[PDB]
């Protein structure tokens, strides 16, 4: 019924205010990526900081490779490339130089 | 210690016992159908010295045994008494005495039908018992009376079970559960039970009338004496077609439950198709007479019947597309339930295609009683019942036992039954277009190669049944090994690329009921507290 | 072996101890002592409201988060409950498993539920 | 004095649902009593006289018009109904019993020897 | 009455199967419903014992 | 009547037994799987 | 242990069961009936009393089991609203099934209204055959049953309201009327109309009456077993099972019997 989508976003931030472990990060990431909506860099950075609140680099790998392979969206690459480049340069998580040469 | 297996007040023991009885009847029917197909493998008398009387005796035994003792008892009783009062939060189901009485009147039916099949005269009129085809002059002895008694007691058992299910649904509902948003399984069982309650009594009355005709030698449906057997023919149609719905709709609910608990996404148009299934249950009393197009009804009556029979056919395609959307956009796993449901849906699409081909009345004149009609209902009944039961077993065995079942054995089993069914059922199109004449112990040898491939497929099915029993032995002997190693599937659904290993370990199943994470069936006192839901 | 007044809602224990004296002549007595078994306690409870095996709804409307998790009044070790949102319905029901050995999570509310004993000596 | 430690979970506080159920049960009982009274009154007023009149006239007509079959055993073959293949046809041979080889000793069904 | 209480006390002080209720009826029924049941069941399927041995052989 | 954990006792058969370690009863099940059609044929015809 | 006590005496209505072979001996008696019927179909001995004795002992066994089970129901106690409501609902379902059987049997001979047959009849009545008319034989029985139903339409409710000497008088008159009914049914037992062997034209009404008399037979049997249960001092004004059914028995019986009496006696003659 093309319901509102920002309500679930606000639910994500209010659970972030109530976040108590990496479990909530997993739940909110699954809920957000399940939706058809493409996450803006703001909510992507919010999810990244939620995952880093426990400082788990594997969760950073998860979220980055999920952004790289979230939705086909008629095969959107260049936007994905620039977005991953900036969300990498903000903190620095070099991992594509290891799994790709396999 | 024997009261558990003779006076089971709990539903689970009765469920597994009905399952054992149904599987025994099914394996016996499969073996004797293999024997029949071997008789029909080549024209003549190679293993049985003709005996068309005996031929039709085993033919009717085939039909009656699989219809009345394989599809019916387990497929409804086990799933109903194991889920319908358990998921709703009820502590224990009522009427244990009724279920025990039904069980203990069943062996009357088994023994009487065995005696009826094992007399010199015997009843061999097939699934149709319309007089004077079912007259005592040809099929003498006590076979007809024993068959009638078995019919009566089986109808009583099924009707009482449906009554128990209905009263459990109507009264034992938990406080925190709306009626409009019930699961598809609950509504499926509801519609099936109500259709059974409105269909079985009519057939029971007709069967009682035939019993009175055979005993008191009166004149109701005999041609001599101004009788009208077409009344009982219409009664049998208004039983069978709603009985076909009774056999199929719980399979639809089971497939819906499997896809909902596996695909991890909601079923498209869930409430809309709950309403559609309610409409099907309400309107099933109007499309029961699309088989009698040649009896001599009026042209306007033919038009009404055909209009109804293709105006109530849309929800089949609606369900097909709804389940297609349910598996669309989600994650599908290379598991046996997925492939079982896919094969069942595909072969059901072909079966419904053949039925729609049969929906026309003008084509029926040259198509009725040809090979096409029997091929069509063999398609729909065979795939529906057999694959629904197989999917239910392979989807519910760890739910009721907790001992894992081998993935490799299940996959090879599926491949065997699937290839057997395809090789048997593909040539039926050519067989129908040529006009193979049905129910002939010595058919013309033109169809020799097709009979050979049908026999090969039947023998493949029988060795598949041997694989079934060997798989049961393997599970019983190595469930501990299956739990220890990875030779068997451990979890129903694979994780997505969002879940950490620990999180998925502590969130193994997120379904609509606690049954999956309910421990292996507890003692007779389970669900001591009501189920709360919001 | 003495007669029991049975005037208290909690002092009666054991349907065997209750028999119920008969009457010689008169009218049918009220539904206080003529009933046999323990059905009289149950019918009195439904007459007044104080009931065992109560079907009254729990705090389903309450979110039941870590600030104030929902309560369950039962001494049984296992738990068969569910909670998928404060309103009447917003998502498919998922069962909750309160326990003392470990913690529980809701996957939509993220609530840690604590099973609630009854006071014992 | 039964041993009770704290309380046997008396339950949630009461509400008006119990009294509503009480009112419904009392209304059902009162409806049953009222329909009993009214139906008994109307029955004894009208039905019993009408039922008695129907019974007596039916008994009279049965005593009058249903007593001519006593002499059917002995009758000349002059007013016999026009029969056909409906009667006088072969049936299953019967071997049980001794008397006339018949299921019941009613030698009146067939008047032809 | 004067016997219901005594019977209840006996049952409470002695829990045994068969309900200790119909001993004479049990002795009249169960041994009879065994011996007479055998005597009425066995001959029906023992009459064809002489005919038993059919090999479906003809000349 | 309430002493069934429900792990291996749900089956209406006894796993224990040296004479029948699920070997004699299940061989009887094997026999009765094809027994009824064979005897039905044997009553009137030959197999 | 108060919570344990409430969860064990209120949420656990389970009754202990010892390995009693009653169900298997009941099934054995049923198999005995089946083999007796098979022997009637084909047998080498011409005796008739053996099958009658087998049927009689089976009926006595069933009646004994029913009176026994109601005896343990009234005797073990442990009765709540759950057991009473469940047994009442089950008995209502059973009487509804009996009503549906009555309706089916009525429609079995009711369906000849438009006369859709083809030959040898096809216009009721099929004039041309002068057989024995079934009409006017059981009208005395149906009218006296109508009188009994009229007088007991609310006599059961009067009994449940009073439970006094008037209840005893009602039970006595019920016994007398059912005895009169069974005697007037027994008077025409063998030589009622003729032997049912050949030439059927109007035996359908007689067959219907004969099959309908059976339910009245077990009605009398259940009334007698209820009276004997009161003679055993088991069915008091507690978890009543006889009363809870006999209150609605007349209301569910009179409707269907009036349906079967307005037609099938005033029609088809
Ligand atoms: C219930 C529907 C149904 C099903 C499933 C089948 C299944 C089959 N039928 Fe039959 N058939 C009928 C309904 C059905 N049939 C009817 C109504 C007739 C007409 C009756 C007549 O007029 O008398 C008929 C007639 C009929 C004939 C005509 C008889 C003739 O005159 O010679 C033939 C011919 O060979 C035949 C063959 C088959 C075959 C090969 C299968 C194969 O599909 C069999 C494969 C089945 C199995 C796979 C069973 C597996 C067994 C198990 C152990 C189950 C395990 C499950 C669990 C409990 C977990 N059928
Ligand atoms: C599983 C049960 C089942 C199902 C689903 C069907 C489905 C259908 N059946 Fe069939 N049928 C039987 C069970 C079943 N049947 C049995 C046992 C018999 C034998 C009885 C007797 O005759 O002896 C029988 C026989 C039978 C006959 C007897 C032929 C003759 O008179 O002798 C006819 C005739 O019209 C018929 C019609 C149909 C139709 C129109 C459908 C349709 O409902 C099919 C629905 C599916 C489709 C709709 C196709 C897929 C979806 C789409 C492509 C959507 C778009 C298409 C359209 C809406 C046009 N069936
Ligand atoms: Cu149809």
């Amino acid at each position: 019924d093309e319901e509102t989508f920002e309500e679930f976003t606000a639910r994500y931030e209010k659970e972030f205010d109530e976040a108590y472990d990496l479990f909530e990060v997993q739940r909110v990431l699954n809920n957000c990526f399940s939706y058809d909506l493409v996450p803006a860099p703001a909510v992507i950075e919010k999810a990244l900081r939620a995952a880093r609140r426990v400082n788990d680099l594997p969760t950073a790998i998860r979220v980055f490779e999920a952004l790289k392979y979230k939705v086909e969206n008629e095969d959107q690459y260049k936007a994905y490339l620039d977005e991953l480049k900036d969300v990498r340069q903000e903190l620095g998580v070099p991992l594509k130089e290891e799994l790709f040469p396999s | 210690m024997v009261q558990r297996w003779l006076y089971s007040t709990n539903a689970k023991d009765i469920a597994v016992l009905y399952f054992m009885l149904a599987i025994f009847s099914g394996m016996a029917g499969t073996a004797m159908s293999l024997i029949i197909r071997l008789e029909l493998a080549a024209p003549g008398s190679q293993y049985l010295h003709g005996n068309s009387q005996l031929f039709n005796v085993l033919v009717v035994g085939h039909a009656v045994l699989m219809i009345f003792f394989l599809v019916m008892p387990a497929l409804i009783g086990g799933f109903g008494n194991y889920l319908l009062p358990l998921m709703i939060g009820a502590t224990d189901t009522a009427f244990p005495r009724i279920n025990n009485i039904a069980f203990w009147v069943l062996p009357m039916g088994l023994v009487c039908l065995v005696t009826s099949t094992l007399v010199e005269s015997g009843a061999g009129t097939g699934w149709t018992v319309y007089p004077p085809l079912s007259s005592i002059q040809a099929h003498s002895g006590p076979s007809v009376d024993l068959a009638i008694f078995a019919l009566h007691l089986t109808s009583i058992s099924s009707l009482l079970g449906a009554i128990n299910f209905i009263v459990t649904t109507l009264n034992m509902r938990t406080n925190g559960m709306t009626m409009h948003k019930l699961p598809l399984f609950v509504w499926s069982i509801f519609i099936t039970a109500f259709l059974l309650l409105l269909s079985l009594p009519v057939l029971s009355a007709g069967i009682t009338m035939l019993l009175l005709d055979r005993n008191f030698n009166t004149s109701f449906f005999e041609v001599s004496g101004g009788g009208d057997p077409i009344l009982y023919e219409h009664l049998f149609w208004f039983f069978g077609h709603p009985e076909v719905y009774i056999l199929i709709i719980p399979g639809f609910g089971i497939i819906s439950h499997v896809v909902s608990t596996y695909s991890k996404k909601p079923v498209f148009g869930e409430i809309s198709m709950v309403y559609a299934m309610a409409s099907i249950g309400l309107l099933g009393f109007l499309v029961w007479s699309h088989h009698m197009y040649i009896v001599g009804l009026d042209a306007d009556t033919r038009a009404y019947f055909t209009s109804a029979t293709m105006i109530i056919a849309i929800p089949t395609g609606i369900k097909i597309f709804s389940w297609l959307a349910t598996i669309h956009g989600g994650s599908i796993r290379l598991a046996t339930p997925m492939l079982y449901a896919i094969a069942f849906l595909f072969l059901f699409t072909m079966g419904g295609l053949t039925g729609v081909a049969l929906a026309n009345a003008s084509l029926d004149v040259a198509f009725h009683d040809t090979y096409y009609v029997v091929g069509h209902f063999h398609y729909v009944l065979s795939m529906g019942a057999i694959f629904s039961l197989f999917a239910g077993y392979y989807y519910w065995s760890p739910q009721i036992l907790g001992l894992n079942y081998n993935e490799k054995l299940a996959q090879i089993q599926f491949w065997l039954i699937f290839i057997g069914a395809n090789v048997i059922f593909f040539p039926m199109h050519f067989l129908g277009i040529n006009g193979m004449p049905r129910r002939i112990p010595d058919y013309p040898d033109a169809f020799a190669g097709w009979n050979y491939v049908a026999s090969i497929g039947s023998f493949i099915a029988t060795l598949s049944l041997f694989l079934f029993i060997y798989i049961l032995y393997d599970q019983l002997v190595n469930g501990l090994n299956n739990k220890v190693n990875n030779k068997s599937v451990i979890y129903n659904k694979a994780p997505d690329f969002v879940e950490s290993n620990t999180i998925f370990n502590l969130n193994t199943v997120k379904s609509s009921s606690i049954e999956f994470l309910l421990t292996s069936p507890p003692a007779v006192h389970s669900f001591n507290t009501p189920a709360v839901q919001s | 072996p003495v007669v029991k007044t049975a005037q208290n809602l909690a002092e009666v224990n054991g349907p065997e101890t209750l028999i119920g004296p008969g009457a010689k002549e008169g009218t049918v007595p009220t539904d206080l002592d003529q009933e046999t078994g323990l059905a009289r306690l149950e019918l009195l409870g439904k007459l007044e409201g104080i009931d065992v095996f109560d079907t009254k709804p729990l705090d389903s409307s309450r979110k039941g988060t870590m600030k104030d998790p929902i309560i369950i009044e039962s001494y049984d070790d296992y738990r068969y409950v569910g909670c998928t949102g404060s309103p009447a319905g917003s998502h498919t029901i998922m069962w909750l498993k309160p326990t003392v050995n470990e913690v529980a999570r809701c996957w939509e509310c993220g609530s840690v539920y604590k099973l609630n004993p009854v006071g014992v000596p | 004095l039964p041993p009770n430690a704290l309380k046997p979970a008396f339950g949630p506080p009461d509400k008006v649902a119990a009294q509503k159920f009480k009112e419904s049960l009392m209304a059902t009982e009162k409806h049953a009593k009222d329909t009993s009274n009214m139906w008994v009154k109307i029955s004894v007023w009208v039905a019993l006289p009408a039922i008695a009149l129907t019974a007596v006239n039916t008994y009279f007509v049965e005593k009058e018009h249903a007593e001519h079959r006593e002499h059917l055993k002995h009758v000349p073959d002059s007013e016999w109904p026009r029969d056909y293949e409906f009667m006088n046809i072969r049936s299953k041979p019967f071997f049980w019993g001794d008397g006339d080889k018949t299921l019941f000793w009613n030698p009146v069904v067939n008047r032809h020897i | 009455a004067n016997k219901v209480i005594q019977l209840q006390k006996i049952f409470q002080s002695s829990t045994k199967p068969l309900w200790w209720r119909h001993p004479r009826s049990a002795l009249y029924l169960y041994p009879f419903y065994a011996i007479f049941a055998v005597a009425v069941v066995t001959p029906l399927l023992y009459i064809p014992n002489a005919i038993r041995g059919i090999k479906a052989k003809k000349a | 009547v309430h002493f069934k954990d429900g792990v291996y006792e749900n089956i209406p058969f006894k796993v224990k037994g040296r004479k029948t370690p699920y070997a004699l009863s299940h061989f009887g099940f094997f026999a009765i799987g094809f027994a009824v059609p064979f005897v039905a044929c044997y009553v009137q015809l030959k197999k | 242990m108060t919570h344990l006590e409430r969860s064990r005496h209120q949420q656990h209505p389970f009754h202990m069961v010892m390995p009693s072979p009653w169900p298997i001996v009941v099934s054995f008696a049923l198999l005995s009936l089946a083999l007796s019927t098979a022997l009637t179909m084909h047998g080498y001995i011409g005796n008739m009393n053996m099958v009658y004795l087998a049927l009689f002992v089976l009926l006595t066994s069933s009646i004994l089991w029913f009176r026994d089970i109601v005896a343990e129901a009234t005797y073990l106690g442990d009765h709540t609203m759950a057991v009473r409501k469940g047994i009442n609902l089950g008995f209502l379902m059973f009487v509804l099934s009996e009503v549906l059987i009555f309706a089916g049997l009525f429609w079995a001979y009711f369906h000849s209204a438009m006369s859709p047959d083809v030959t040898l009849g096809a216009c009721w009545p099929p004039v041309g055959i002068e057989a024995v008319q079934p009409t006017e034989l059981p009208l005395l029985n149906t009218i006296i049953l109508l009188s009994s139903g009229a007088t007991v339409t609310y006599s059961h409710h009067a009994l449940i309201a009073g439970n006094r000497n008037k209840a005893l008088s009602g039970l006595l008159i019920t016994f007398w009327l059912i005895v009169i009914f069974v005697t007037c049914q027994y008077i025409e037992y063998t030589n009622a109309a003729f032997t049912i062997s050949d030439g059927v034209y109007g035996s359908v009404f007689y067959a219907g009456t004969g099959l309908h008399f059976l339910h009245m037979v077990m009605l009398a049997a259940m009334l007698g077993v209820n009276y004997w249960r009161m003679r055993n001092y088991h069915l008091t004004a507690g978890h009543h099972v006889g009363y809870e059914t006999t209150i609605i028995y007349t209301h569910v019986l009179d409707v269907i019997w009036l349906f079967l009496y307005v037609v099938f006696y005033w029609w088809g003659v």
